[PDB]
């Protein structure tokens, strides 16, 4: 059924398993035209599709071209995520086709049922974690590639970098949920906290800075301070 | 004007005979029920004074055949059978008749009601949902499952009805997985109507007839059939204009004749409010809506 904090655990056992976020999908600014009335301009998207045991993350950009002359797009945004979630599957050899999708919203759940019904053997779950995954596009080598598009693309990432040959899928995926978190709850803070120190660099290959072990865990505690002080200045507290 | 001769009444039990019922005491000196009108189905039915667990009936045609009760009180229920000699069969009615041990069908002359709720409804398709081929007539009761329920349990006592599941194979094409979700015209026209039950006609039938096992047997799966084919035609934006005014028709009388103390168990409220509020043919019931809003305007 769903997953929440008591089966937490499920999420680094040997079974396929991937997180589908389609917050980013269809994306709008939205703005006065020149009667004064109010019209909405498409930007890039992205599918965000993630192995949380291994860290693979299956980034389709969805281009502004595929909502031209399209009606109640929000609506589409969900059946376009669920046919390419559905066509990612197809194209996995067998061996590595999931045995469930996650879905992070419950409005996935019947557009991805349907377009699965040829692999019934692959369960679709709801989630009861609220996971940050709307900031991926925070990131910045992920926020450059969907904006630089021109035509739909497939771009594959580890989001953990080179984590897993240090710490385990467990503490990964903490720790990521942590920066997306922070991320989205104070950006340039977040940022600041990553990038402040120019000795420490982000390789050509990696999205995330190469921290030493100690460095890690000083940073982590500058993120949960980071998010305790936006809760505080949120709340008054 | 048919009859059904009743050989005696041993245990005390309410009969009904369509939508009208009355009781008859043990031993009672009750031999059966006349002035049956020619040309539409009809059920009888039964529940047992002393344990009302499981309402069962028989839905019979009597041009096809001379049908009698008989109790049997090793099985423990009042049994249909046919007799084949039809010179015995007029000799008993007859004799009856004269006794005056029989109850009169009560149709009032201006009433249409049960031509309203069977008028698509046929014997010969009642025989293929209920399976017992040697006999003409059709036992139902309240414990019966269908093939659906069956397949989310033994198959000779089930109630086949056509399955419908609208996160289906069966219900979405390949490569139109929105549209067909959204807008069931493909599953209700092409699948349901063209393919599986040939016309409208058939399709009406087994919806009535799902309604009538539904409220006079309190059978939970033949309500479930009955809500899946209203909104199947509710969910689809094409519909046949004839179709969605003989539905209207048909969910008008099945509204009017539910007893008001069975709604709660009988009507689905998701269903209802979305098929006369958010569906595509939420504008097109016109007289069912009027009829919903006025007897039970709670379940909306
Ligand atoms: Cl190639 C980066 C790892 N990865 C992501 C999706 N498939 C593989
Ligand atoms: Cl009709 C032959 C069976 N029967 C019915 C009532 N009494 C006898």
């Amino acid at each position: 059924g769903a997953m929440n904090s008591s089966n937490y655990a499920e999420l680094f056992n040997n079974d396929i398993k991937l997180f589908v976020d389609d917050t980013n999908v269809y994306r709008v600014t939205v703005h006065k035209t020149f009667e004064g009335n109010v019209a909405t301009k498409a930007i890039n998207g992205c599918i965000f599709t993630l192995n949380p045991k291994t860290g693979h993350l299956f980034l389709k950009i969805i281009h502004t071209s595929v909502w031209a002359g399209q009606k109640r797009l929000s609506q589409l945004a969900k059946w376009k995520t669920a046919e390419e979630v559905s066509a990612l599957v197809r194209s996995l050899p067998k061996e590595e086709q999931p045995k469930q999708i996650i879905v992070t919203r419950k409005a996935m759940l019947d557009p991805l049922e349907v377009h699965m019904l040829d692999f019934p053997n692959i369960a679709i779950r709801p989630t009861e974690l609220r996971l940050p995954f709307s900031a991926a596009m925070s990131i910045d080598k992920l926020s450059d590639v969907v904006m630089k598009a021109t035509e739909p693309q497939m771009v594959l990432f580890n989001i953990y970098d080179d984590w897993l040959d240090r710490i385990s899928s467990y503490t990964a995926f903490s720790r990521l949920t942590l920066l997306l978190r922070a991320l989205k709850t104070n950006e340039e803070s977040a940022k600041m906290i990553l990038l402040s120190d120019p000795t420490i660099t982000i390789k050509s290959y990696h999205l995330w800075p190469s921290f030493t072990d100690e460095q890690w865990i000083t940073i982590e505690s500058q993120m949960r301070d980071l998010i305790l002080t936006e809760y505080g200045r949120k709340y008054n507290v | 004007m048919n009859t059904v001769p009743f050989t005696s009444a041993p245990i005390e039990v309410t009969i009904g005979i369509d939508q009208y019922s009355f009781n008859v005491k043990e031993n009672q000196p009750f031999h059966g029920i006349k002035d049956i009108p020619i040309g539409h189905v009809h059920v009888i039915h039964f529940q047992h004074a002393d344990n009302s667990s499981m309402r069962y009936g028989y839905w019979f045609d009597c041009r096809m055949g001379n049908f009698y009760i008989q109790y049997d009180p090793k099985d423990g229920l009042y049994k249909m059978m046919e007799e084949r000699d039809g010179a015995k069969f007029e000799n008993i009615v007859h004799n009856f008749k004269e006794r005056q041990m029989m109850v009169s069908y009560p149709k009032i002359d201006e009433d249409d009601t049960w031509y309203n709720l069977t008028e698509f409804v046929q014997m010969d398709k009642i025989r293929k949902i209920v399976r017992k081929d040697e006999n003409q007539f059709s036992y139902v009761d309240s414990s019966m499952t269908t093939v659906q329920e069956n397949e989310l349990s033994d198959p000779a006592h089930s109630l086949n009805y056509t399955v419908i599941n609208f996160k289906s194979r069966e219900a979405i094409r390949p490569g139109h997985e929105m549209e067909d979700f959204l807008d069931k015209s493909y599953y209700l026209n092409t699948v349901m109507l063209q393919g599986i039950f040939k016309n409208s006609s058939n399709y009406f039938g087994e919806l009535q007839f799902a309604f009538l096992n539904a409220m006079f047997f309190g059978n939970y799966g033949s309500s479930l059939q009955w809500h899946a084919m209203i909104e199947l035609i509710c969910s689809s934006a094409t519909v046949p204009k004839h179709m969605l005014d003989k539905l209207d028709e048909i969910l008008y009388y099945q509204i009017k004749t539910l007893p008001e103390q069975y709604s709660d168990i009988l009507l689905n409220e998701r269903v209802w409010n979305i098929c006369l509020y958010s569906s595509f043919q939420k504008n097109s019931l016109h007289n069912t809506e009027k009829i919903m809003e006025n007897k039970y305007p709670e379940l909306l």
